[PDB]
Order: structure tokens, then C-alpha cells, then sequence
RNA sequence: AAAUAAGGGCGUAUGGGGAAUGCCUAGGCUCUCAGAGGCGAUGAAGGACGUGAUAAGCUGCGAAAAGCUGCGGGGACUGGCACACACAGAUUGAUCCGCAGAUAUCCGAAUGGGGCAACCCGCUAUAUUGAAGAUAUAGCACACCGAUAGGUGGGCAAACCCGCUGAACUGAAACAUCUAAGUAGGCGGAGGAGAAGAAAACAAAAGUGAUUCCGUAAGUAGUGGCGAGCGAACGCGGAUUAGCCCAAACCAGUGCUACGGCAGUGCUGGGGUUGUAACAUGCAGAACCGGAAGUUACUGGAAAGUGACGCCAAAGAGGGUGAUAGCCCCGUAUGGGUAAUAAAUGUGGUAUCCUGAGUAGGGCGGGACACGUGAAACCCUGUCUGAAUUCGGCGGGACCAUCCGCUAAGGCUAAAUACUCCUGAGAGACCGAUAGUGAACCAGUACCGUGAGGGAAAGGU
RNA sequence: GGUUGAAGGUUUUUCGUAAGGAGGGCUGGACUGGUUAGAAAAGAAAAUGUAGGCAUAAGUAACGAUAAUGCGGGCGAGAAACCCGCACACCGAAAAACUAAGGUUUCCACAGCUAUGCUAAUCAGCUGUGGGUUAGUCUGGUCCUAAGGCGAACCCGAAAGGGACAGUCGAUGGCUAACGGGUUAAUAUUCCCGUACUACUAAUUACUGUGAUGGGGUGACGGAGUGAUGAAAGCGCCGCGAACU
RNA sequence: GUCGACAAAGAGAUAGUGCGCCUAAGGGCUUCCAAGAAAAACCUCUAAACUUCAGGUAAUUAGUACCAGUACCGUAAA
């Protein structure tokens, strides 16, 4: 957490819409990160308004 | 909803046209409150990968089924004791 | 912004002979933020982009049900560039 | 092969057609008991557009988009209707339930301006080539008050209730007075109820003592082109029970409008209000926990059925299971556990002063009182006029005298009473698919109209 | 009473004054009902009654401008209607091309002949799958205003509300820089080719009073008639290029 | 070259710089009474503002030009 490693962490996580390009192109191998990240990104953006 | 009878149990059945046939549950429907056991509703199927009549394991109410107790074989109804640990109200062997 | 690239028949068919490539993107972007991510996502100088604005299809059966309308863009890349894809 | 009357009539059998009847329920109807009676500028009701490994609809949810977090319950499956090929998560304890939080696009009171709802276009601060074309965040509607940082209200939505307006058909066997009816309809506001409510009241020689509701009184008195019709009150029996605060006279401080101040009008404090009339620990409280007892032979696709022999019962309500089950399952009676909230621990008195003024009455024209101008009391006023202060004033159905009762022109007040857009539990000598809600089923849908609006059919392997 | 076969449907026998009761065979595969007493959504043949289903007229009217068709090949099981070709005919100030209002995918390709097409269909504006609409100059907004609408303030009205100044919206009008060819099955003043134009910003040089919401000019306009000159289309002639006899 | 039926790059072909007739398209002009929109845009002036600034003019270079419609029918089978 810290406040300093999170808020950067909460957009660099932000591979969801990259993944989600790479799947529209050509499906992937195991789809069901996209929602493993989809929820993830969901947690941090809590996390980071709970402080 | 809550059932008495997990997956991974061996049981035996009691009522339709095998009422004798042993296995082992091997999936649960809650909703339908239906257990798949093995060996128990042998039905086939006319599938259409060349296959012609293939056999399947049909469900089954779990109402019809029961239990093989730890003691000597014979069906019986089961409770619970706390672990929450379940028992058969026959011989109290668990 | 981008959402995916077009890959048909007509679109594949020119980029090959000129230098444009088609694009899915967001509904509410205008042809100044289109230019500005792709260059700031792939690097290839864009110029000259091209919005169009689809339809829903709206067809019925025996049921209705609509095709979630979109904005295509066409960017026309600087030449000897090209997008990997 | 046979038969043959081209064809028709009658009787039997077997087919197609159709959906009635029988059985069943996914849905409805009338209610009983106990609660609750609102949401919204921290942006409502109602929508548009999006959101899935796969996604046409329905459901859920909003760019954090079939989902995120915290506290409890729960213990093996889970990724909605939805399956199938799959791919993943999960005893480190998922999925799921209860409560409390975060995010919550656009339109819509819509509130930065506009507009043809889901759109267009801006200003001021910052940052991005900053500079043109443009962007990311915050603040930018109106009315009131607060002196100023800022608070209050816009709108929607069942019935009950209140106030302002307010018909006609109909009946009178015609019709105008009258009824229908202060009904239908329109407008505004508030609450779980609202209104009313504490005597200028009834009653009658005996008495009662605020209001509201129920039964009688009573279809009585009365009213009425005395026609149709309308229709009280007193008293009695019950539910509930509760009574109080100001203005004024008067006493202090204080502001304004002859060298003691006084008078008038303000503000605060005291005084004063009437009808025999100043000077922490336990119970309850969310999901939840646990919850008794049957074997055999026969028919049968299948036992719950039949026969035999047993057991439980503070549990023989009900539902499901291959046919009808107290002992197969879910349950039921009894018993536990729960977060927020909670539960019991002053007297007397002479004189003087004050008791609600354009007010009570009265004239003119109306309305409500069962009461239609009639012998017409009582209540309200559109216009005009206009009294006294307690040996005063009002009422006791024209009015006068005597007796009796009360004390107007200021205000608040629970209970018993009415209703259901809802909520939890439970019933029916209630319906069973042309019935029951228009709608048991992708129903206010498909179709019809420019629009207001009208409005179906459709259950069963 | 009933899965050793209930209700219901179809035939048959018998009993009663009748409404009706009882029994048997077939289909049917789960409920039913005697006696006494009670209640009522308690009985259809007619209301030019209502809803659904099915007949008659009857294989009858009709198959929707009397502009017209014939043959040979192709796919195909199947061709008077589809595709190709050669002939014939019709419109041609049109039955031709663009496009506004409006429709809102009907556009293009491949599979299909179930329903749709007043016939069949291998066909389709039909069904199912894959595509298709590219603007600094075209049409609207970002510019302006008319008729008309809203309208703080203000004036009226039981309430809802009405009028209306400033203001603010409102084209059917005014302002505003582009033309000719080519390509795809479907887009082309949009893409490409050739050649131009307009507005804004940032640098550099020579420079300097810039300057409205205020004043003024222009924008800015009728009917009819029409010389002279002269475009685009159209007609005639010679020359030149290609093909054929 | 695509799958013999099609078929784009290229050539004849810089194929008269051809002649005559014809050609108001529009703007002007004449006349008449029924007397024939508004505002924005464009030009000029000044009020407040500021002076060696900022803004204005001319020439060159570079950069930037937004949102919605564009299919098809449209004297009709849409």
C-alpha cells in the first residue's frame, strides 16, 4: 500500500486493455485473465479510494 | 439449502428399478436435489468424431439414496454431533 | 481510446497499395484525440484520419435486438512506416 | 386379384381435423393478525446507452459496469435464465445469506447557455506541443435567509384527511323551486393518521361537565311546488381518557421621540391567565444451529398400495420423491444463537386598574345548519354603519320581563377513528386457463391512431 | 372404492311417471364417491347474442392497365417466368439521370426454396450468414435574423395561470474557400491522380495607434419588357486516326 | 494476371492551337403602381485600456483545420 507504490501500481496494473486487444486480434490462450484482471483493477481502485 | 450427502460418498439405493445398486456420488445437483452416483442409471444416448449409441450416467433423486453404514451393510439416516461431525443414527459408529 | 483494429477484406486490400489503416475506436473521440493515440501508441506518425460512424443493425425474429453501434477511423500513415498489428 | 349402380341413402369399423371435457398448477380474488406509510440537489420516479472466454433477448450491474470492500452465518462446490464443446476459481476455506460501505455514464426537477429528452455549445482556474484544431479535473440556475464561511425548497408518487372551486344525466311518470349533490371532476398542503378538541356548552327546577367513534333514541320532532323527497337533537349504554400556555394591568434594566424629571412608543426579564369570577449488566432484536421414530412377502416399469409384525409423538400442519408415506428428504412442535439498535434497575381585605375594537351587534345580498324567508333563533361575510367594561357582555329557536348557564373577538394538545403503492405470518363450503387481475406464457407486449388513447390470442411430451 | 386400473371419451344391457340411476366391453393412466344435513357462479335452442373451430355457395369470381413475345445454350432432380446470346416490341419534357420530404439497411456477395411473391421457380426488395456509408471547400452546428415561441423585472387573475420590455431561441432566407478524371461487388466535389483556393497560430524582416456591447455606409431586395454582345448544349462541311469490304 | 472465359499495365493518339450557323445563362437598361424583409458578415470613427509593451500592415517558412449526414429507393415493388 503506502499510498506511493499503490497509486502508480493501479494504473501500471492497467494491462486489462492490452489483453483485451490482443484477444479482439486473435484469442488467447487462457481468456479468463482478462476477468482476473478486469476484478483485480476493481480492488486496487477500492483499496486506493479506502486509503 | 443444505444436504446430508456429499460428493465422494459411497451409497446405496433404495427405491426404483435397481434398489440395490452401490457406487459413489460423483456429482450433486442442489438445486434439483439429484446426485450422479457410478453405476447406478445406465442410459444411452444418440449422439450424432464418429460415435454411435454411447452409454451415460443418468441422475438420480437423492431421496432414493442412503448411506452404507460403518457397521454391518444396511441403509441408515444420518445426524449431526459437535467439528460438526455426522453419524449414523443405527450403530453411533460415525 | 482504440479498442481494436479492422481487419476485413476492403481495408486489407488498400493497405497494402496506399498506407491506411482502419481502427475501432471509443464513440466520444474526435479526429484530434485519434491521431494523438495512435501516435503515442504505436509511433508512426499518423496523418490524415478518417472518422465514419456506423448504425445498429436492429433486427427482429421470432425478438428483437440492436448491434451496438461504433466509430471507425481510418489513419493514413506516413510512408516507408508501417503498424505491426 | 376380386367387386362394380354413372352416383346417391342408411348402419358398422378405421382414419384426418379440431379443440371441448377430465386431472394438475407457474397465476390470480376476498380477507385476518402485527407493522410501515414515502424517494429526491450527497441529484429522485422513469428511461437511453453500455457491461460476458462465448452473448440475440431477459435478469443483475454502471467505464471499479452478471461486479469491489468490511463484519457475522455457512462448509463443497461455483462462474444468472443456459444447456454443449470448453476455460478457470475454491478446505490457505470459495459459491451463497444478513447488515453496513465504495463506484454509480447520458437524459430526466436537470440547476453553466441552448435544444428537436438521452444532444450541441461555453466562461474562470490549473496541466498537456499550449498555439491554432482540441483536451483532463474543479467551480459556474433560481427564490428565501446568514451580516458573513453557508443552510432551506424546487420534482415524483396508491388510498385516508383538510381547504378553494364545482356540473349534468337521473327522480319528481312532463318541468322551472327541489333532488341527483356539495357527488363526479379541477387546484394546493401536511401526517401516519388528519380534522375537532377544553364551553360567551347542554339541560330544566333535577342535573352533566373537552373532542372523536359505535348502538339506540328514530325514520321521531321537524322540513318540503307540504310534491318527489330530506331528516336531527336531548337523554341512555360503551371504546379511550389530559390538560394546559400567552395579551393586558404591575415591577426592574434599556433604545428613541428646566437644569429634579416626566409622558408616549419599542426590547429582555419577572408577574399573570378565570365565571363557586394586578394592589453499566442481563431479556427481546438478521441471517442461522439442532430437531424423534419401518422391515418384510405380493401386484407392479416404478410402492408411498395391500397383509403381517414394530417404534416416535409438546413433532399425525404442509410439500417433494417412478402410484396414495407420522418413521426417504425438506420440514413441523419444543429448544438455542444473533450485529446494529434495545430492556428493568399561602391566607384575608376598602378603594383603584386590567380581562383580546373597526370587535360584538344592525341594514342590504348570499351560504351552512334536518330547517326552501317562514313565527326563523345560532354560525361565516361581499358592502355600509357601529357599542359598554363585571350593578358589564352572550345564550336558553321571533321578541320582552324574571330565573338558569357561560365569559367571545389568542394559541397548542395523545387515545379510541379511515385507508393500503407496501411489509412478515396465515386462511377461504374462493377461481382453475373463453374461469381468476387486461396480463399463469419475453403484457400494458404485438397490433390500431398524428395524438390523447384502445388493446388481444398464447399452460401441460 | 382405485395402477388386480379413478375421473374422462365410445358402444351395450337394465330399472324408474320423468328429470335420471346402476352394470358390461374398448380407449384412458390417477383420483373418486355412498347415506343424512347445508350452501349456491345450480340446467340453453333461439337475444340480426360473444370467442374458437369447421362447412355451403365451388374448384366458382379472380390472379390487379390489350407495351409482346420467339428460339438456342448454362446451372439444375425439376425451366413459358432464372443467367447468357440472337431476334421482336414499348417509353423516351418519359417508363431516362441527380436529389429534397420520407423510409432507416430495403444496398453488395454466397448458401435456401420452408413461410412471403395472388402460379412454379434453380429467382428475389424473402430467410441465414459475411461486408458496405471516409469532407478545411457539398448539407446543417460552432455565425445572423423573419413569422412565431420562451421570457428575469413589471402588470393582471379563486388556484392552475394570462400578458409582455430587455434578453434568448427559431429557416422556408442572408454570410462562407474546388474543379476535371480513375478505381471496388457495394463509397466517392470525401479515396487516388492533376491543378487551385480560404481562415487561424508560431518563428523572422521592414514597421506603426491598436482600439467595441456605441455612431455611420453597405449588405438590401417589386411586377412586366428587352436591346447589343455572347457561353454551355445542338446542327453542317473539310481535314486527321482506327476497324471492315 | 484471376478463375479456355475474362482481363488491368502500354501503343495508334499532343488523332485541326478547325471553320460557320446557333447560343442570356446572368447582370444591366426602360416603364408601371399595387411602392416591393430583418439582422449578421465587410469598411471607417471614437469612448475605457496601454505606451518604447501588447495589438495593426506587408513578404517567407512551418504547423493546424472541429461535430453530425454521405449506402439504397425517391413520377415508386423501398
Amino acid at each position: 500500500s503506502a499510498a506511493e507504490l499503490q497509486e502508480k501500481l493501479s494504473q501500471t496494473k492497467k494491462v486489462y486493455a492490452d489483453l483485451k486487444m490482443a484477444h479482439a486480434i486473435s484469442p488467447i490462450a487462457n481468456p479468463l485473465r482478462i476477468r482476473s484482471v478486469r476484478r483485480t483493477v476493481a480492488r486496487l481502485a477500492t483499496e486506493l479510494t479506502k486509503r | 439449502i443444505k444436504l446430508k450427502i456429499k460428493s465422494g460418498d459411497i451409497v446405496r439405493v433404495i427405491a426404483g428399478d435397481h434398489k440395490g445398486a452401490e457406487g459413489k456420488v460423483l456429482r450433486v445437483y442442489r438445486e434439483k436435489n439429484k446426485a450422479i452416483v457410478e453405476g447406478v442409471n445406465l442410459v444411452s444416448k444418440h449422439t450424432k468424431p464418429q460415435g454411435g449409441i454411447v452409454k451415460k450416467e443418468a441422475s438420480i433423486q437423492i431421496s432414493n439414496i442412503a448411506l452404507i453404514d460403518p457397521k454391518t451393510k444396511e441403509t441408515t439416516r444420518v445426524g449431526i454431533r459437535v467439528k460438526k461431525v455426522r453419524f449414523s443414527k443405527k450403530s453411533n459408529q460415525v | 481510446i482504440i479498442i481494436r483494429p479492422i481487419v476485413t477484406e476492403k481495408v486489407t486490400k488498400e493497405s497494402e497499395v496506399l498506407n491506411r489503416f482502419g481502427f475501432v475506436v471509443d464513440k466520444k473521440a474526435n479526429k484530434v484525440q485519434i491521431k494523438k493515440a495512435v501516435e503515442a501508441a504505436y509511433g508512426v506518425t499518423i496523418v490524415s484520419v478518417n472518422t465514419m460512424n456506423v448504425r445498429p443493425d436492429r433486427s427482429t425474429k421470432y425478438i428483437s435486438g440492436k448491434t451496438n453501434a461504433i466509430k471507425k477511423a481510418i489513419v493514413q500513415v506516413q510512408e516507408g512506416e508501417t503498424i505491426d498489428f
